[PDB]
């Protein structure tokens, strides 16, 4: 199956350096040009360096100049981004994208999935889990807040998959203590409160947390 | 570094047609490529050299580029088309990929208003000495809201975060958190907590409280 | 001068 | 003259009630099968329940069952429709219907207008009336801006129904916020400004929001 | 289930045909609605191809096999609705209807009479500027309204509506509202729609000045 | 309904005799004077003559003492003017007119049409009819009927039967060089309705019982 | 008995009109007054000098003094315009008198004309005669020049015009010009058109025709 | 000559009535047995009715039993045929035929023209043409697309009969819509195309509608 | 009612003796007669009563029934030999003439590759908001051909109709049209539009094709 | 019954 596999991201502390890797398949790698595109969370996309299929010729855009260098190893089916000195600025979910030409002009075709980069200097830290408890007053709302937790992501289910109608998990938010924070919410009705039992399930990968927390009254 | 002008958003109702514009001097001298991005997702193309569709894309999407101006098309706009699009360019100058900013399409629906939850809280994050409490609005439409924290009767600023999911897939409405965060020991030396909300749905602003005990 | 030229993808 | 009237239509809110009524006159309304028949805006005609003449038999489809109860009054020429736990999937125009048979087949030989069942958990909100004012070649347009309501319906008639040639009522549309507005139009022959009278008649009833307004050049 | 197609299009003075699909709906009596805007359905043909009193005889139908047809002969823009085929099940006792086909009527060539509208001083004392651009009696629907105030081209501040096809001429209508607060409407002095359509040979600009 | 309606008009030559009759309706017509009065066009009303209920008094103006002869049938309802030796100077429309007594004055409460006496040595011709036709050089289009070459007056018109009346301008008969009348009636439309809407003119001339009735197309 | 009315009245919409009766010693008399609209029968308005019949609004009014009777009209509309007739019943001489008549007219504002143009049927052809026909429709005021240039030289003689009365709801007019050429004289020449100019006019409008 | 002459064909609503008449010439008409025979578009043979010299024996087909009525009137050399009731499969051309006995057995040996029939709601129409353009990138090709019309038949030629070689007409198909529609192509030499001028001359003489038209390389 | 089956087709090399059959049970105790009908023509008896040739009629015609086939043989085939031809009998049972299907006879020639030429719709139909795209094979043999409408590279089904000539009186060869008809909005939502061409008398099948240019 | 009868052309 013709696809790319971007890996090798993470944290990384400001003014370290990272090597991502794209994995190619499905598809003749040495034929195409091959570009490295990023996205800052919340934010637009960014196009960032690409190479072309011998390898000799390389375009980089000026945020990247002289840390940046990409190369490539076609035996391999495989993209590489040398990421030295950096900073916020450079935070970002980073693509492997392959391009397109047809006598026209030049657009990406072909996406993998992305690998997070995160340049921070907070440790990674699993999150504490507390209850949104359900009000004692139809439909009755209740979830869970999960609390200072580095990096993202965090997945939230509820009991184990069995509750997803009615489930908002939101986006998490970044803190001035640089770590993360979110709730998981559901609204289900007031006359399960006494009788059907309510588990919010945190998983932290990062960290290698997962927390069940059972939410209930009071 | 070659500009590419996109309104941050477009509404448009389920059926009708949506138009996203990319604005650039002469764009029409040149290619233009649009995306889409859902949530979560990596970008696909939709439209490529101006008005070509890749294969797999439905015949909704289409597109144009003439003057200062390229356009993507969406009719009949259904679940699904709801995302974020990007225009896209090879700048040949300074030779770079340039995108525009984006655009998110919005589905038009009627008003609907917010069921609203307080939150105190609990008794295990106040052993680690901060209070975090949370203002809950669900399933409501429009987006545009007034959150107001009141802590007796007085108006908070600089203490709350506010998030707010996706347009939702099926009722088009969204939800939202307003969080009031306070160590323990501001918490404790108040009393009353309310969160009020105005909003279009409401005829008058809604207020949801507690009292600490 | 090390300035940029075209990339000359498109004329 | 023959005719059913809907009434009972308007804003409700989802897991709560709402009672319609259809008033029958001008036939011998207790010896026929009556229907209740829905349509969703845009969308197509969904047979909804019927009773039979004397009022005992009643078919209700899969999705109104246990919610639904259709009754009648034969009485009062009157049909009913009490709709409970009502949720969006509810929200629709209602017509009264009534069957015939041909010695053949069934179908509605008569319907009423119909009336709007809304399911919201929003507000009502009357709409505020402005002007188009004609400007300044042998025919000018003018209207009025129907702005901010909710929930449908606005009627808007001319000159209390007297003006109707040239007449564009446009279909409301939802504005970013959440609200409906529309404009009504009318093409006029220039020279009749200043001399012929034009008012708008805007009317929504779920806010009992009435309004005449006067349409008139801008000086 | 019964299948119609969603639209058919027909020249003035020709034949319209009309579908109903049905696993063996030749077997049972199909019954037709016309339902024009606005307005509550009006039987034109039941029991495969009886007319009702008051019916015109252009109205004719038939059914067979899969497929039941309502065939409306020397269409006028009268004719423009929504056609609903209906059976009732006795089986389950129910009255089923089709998804519907609107009738849409091919006229000639119209250009929209353009106007436009400023805000109302009434509405200005409220913090909110409607501009409205009119598109009057046009053929074909397509047309493209364009917002210029003090130059430069709008985006995402108007809203369209378009009228259902007219009963009479075959026309349709549409107008385009430019929304501004009063803040930015106080600002500029220029308001102008541009109206590019098939019928004009260059493309029609109504403007006023602020004041 | 209250009305009174004349006949017998037209064309006769001078010193020729014709009468003119109204019938009237609606009332009790035996109980009331009632007149003849006429009007020169272009010029003012002229009372001409009046008989009593009875039928026993009548009287009359010293221009037509006797050549005109004013009389009744109560049985019929009926008014009459036998009118001998009839010159240029009696020209005109004729009114039948009911006479009112308030207990102070007297008036006229009650007008018929009128019909249309010409004293001409002339003969009856009638007209021809020939399209004014818009052409598709384009939001308002205007169309019509040339009524050419008739006499006498008067030549009525009318627009699909009488449903067309908006914008309609039937302009009064102008004497062409050949002594025979000529008229344009035209109306303003919808330039959209020019291949939509049908535009027939309805015209009548009686005097030559001419009738035409004219499809006018955009050429 | 001699009545006499002025022949015209003008007055502004929403202003009163008065009309006046003069005969001598006639305020000795009653007064009946008459509303005739173009092409109809007279409508009694004012009778008795100042009683109303049931239907007539209340803007109607009427005084008799003197040797003068008044007919006032307040808060004239274009519904008002009409020819209105002064009458009374002389019981010595067993007559009706009518007076001369007056005509009112109602001012407006400016309203410049359409203007259409029609060539001459192909049926009037086959006859050997041509009509050509201007329109000018529903201006103000009813002063108007209408020229005809038949391959832009201009005409005289050859053409003749018709104005409508006042509109009853608009307060204009409209007028009709007709050219009228032979077979053979239309046949020959290819431009036809009829210019108009009107004060409600910045500059003078032509519209035209050639045979195709 | 010895001929049959067929008249009275057109085109007819369904349910409908026409009535055919056949004019022979050059023979003894009332010695002979007289039918008609139809084809219906792209078909085959359909005898349909005949009658005997003295015009008391009849034979039908079961097709037309109780609809279709075979006449003929000696003195005149006349055949007639009313038809009835008519639906879709009576839609043909209809010919006058003579039939021949010899001792052995009974054959056509003489036809007519025939006169096409065509049962069908839709109006007279003519065709919209346009130009199929020659391609700027010899032997070139370029026609008239002949689009939507209604009746048959129309006939197309090239520059007015002067271009005849390399010419296609098209047969003609009947859409779903009830009109008919086809295109003429000729190839010519690619050399000339800035040179000579190309016009397609397509008639339509149900509706009196003729078209010239020019066709051209374009851009 | 008396059944006649005749061939549909028959197909002859010029000069050589074609054979048409009309089948029945005991076919040969009644009398056949043979007609002749042209393009556009009315049918001419060219046989009659079994075997008999009225006056006028080539030698080359000629007719025989026996047992349960009659047979119209054409010997030396021409060029105006090209037609349909029916056979027909008195059915004195159900008192009704009765003509068979018919019989086209073709002329055998050399195969013949089409010229084929695309062309776009004019302007002027797009102004109706209809969009007629046209494929002509030119002049080819034989008659059974493969065109098939691509639009961007899509398979189309149901909305093309074909038409084609009758064998030419000089080459014998066939010409065709397919027309793809679109409304101008289906039209305008794509960009390649192409005719292909599958015949006996191409090695590979041949594509002519068309953008926007 | 009212039936066909050949029409006895072919004998």
């Amino acid at each position: 199956e013709v696809q790319l596999v971007e890996t090798g991201g993470g944290v990384v502390q400001p003014g370290r350096s990272l090597r991502l890797s794209c994995t190619a398949s499905g598809f003749t790698f040495r034929d195409y040009w091959m570009s490295w595109v990023r996205q800052a969370p919340g934010k637009g996309l960014e196009w960032v360096a690409d190479i072309n299929p011998d390898g000799i010729t390389r375009y980089y855009i000026d945020a990247v100049k002289g840390r940046f260098t990409i190369s490539r190893d076609n035996a391999k089916s495989s993209l590489y981004l040398q990421m030295n000195s950096l900073g916020a600025e450079d935070t970002a979910v980073y693509y492997c994208a392959r391009e397109f030409h047809s006598g026209l002009g030049w657009h990406f075709d072909l996406w993998g999935r992305g690998t997070l980069v995160t340049v921070s200097s907070a440790s990674t830290k699993g999150p504490s889990v507390f209850p949104l408890a359900p009000s004692s007053k139809g439909t009755a709302a209740l979830g869970c807040l999960v609390k200072d937790y580095f990096p993202e992501p965090v997945t939230v289910s509820w009991n184990s998959g069995a509750l997803t109608s009615g489930v908002h998990t939101f986006p998490a938010v970044l803190q001035s203590s640089g770590l993360y924070s979110l709730s998981s919410v559901v609204t289900v009705p007031s006359s399960s409160l006494g009788t059907q039992t309510y588990i919010c399930n945190v998983n932290h990968k990062p960290s290698n947390t997962k927390v069940d927390k059972k939410v209930e009254p009071k | 570094s070659y500009v590419l002008t996109q309104p941050p958003s477009v509404s448009v109702a389920p059926g009708q047609t949506a138009r996203i514009t990319c604005g650039g001097t002469n764009i029409g001298d040149i290619s233009v490529h649009w995306y889409q991005q859902r949530p979560g997702q990596a970008p696909l193309v939709v439209v490529y050299d101006d008005s070509d569709r890749p294969s797999g894309i439905p015949e909704r999407f289409s597109g144009s580029n003439s003057g200062n101006t390229a356009t993507l098309t969406i009719s009949r706009v259904e679940a699904g088309d709801e995302a974020d699009y990007y225009c896209q360019v090879w700048d040949d100058s300074i030779n770079a990929y340039v995108f525009g900013t984006g655009t998110k399409v919005t589905v038009l629906r009627t008003v609907a208003a917010p069921s609203v939850f307080i939150f105190p809280p609990s008794d295990s994050q106040l052993k680690s000495g901060t209070a975090s409490v949370v203002c809950l609005l669900n399933n409501f439409y429009p987006r545009e809201a007034k959150v107001q924290w009141k802590v007796d009767n007085a108006l908070q600023s600089g203490n709350s975060q506010e998030s707010v999911t996706e347009q939702d897939s099926k009722d088009s409405t969204y939800s939202l958190s307003s969080t009031l965060t306070l160590s323990k020991a501001d918490y404790e030396k108040h009393k009353v907590y309310a969160c009020e909300v105005t909003h279009q749905g409401l005829s008058s602003p809604v207020t949801k409280s507690f009292n600490r005990g | 001068a090390r300035t940029k030229q075209t990339a000359r993808k498109s004329t």
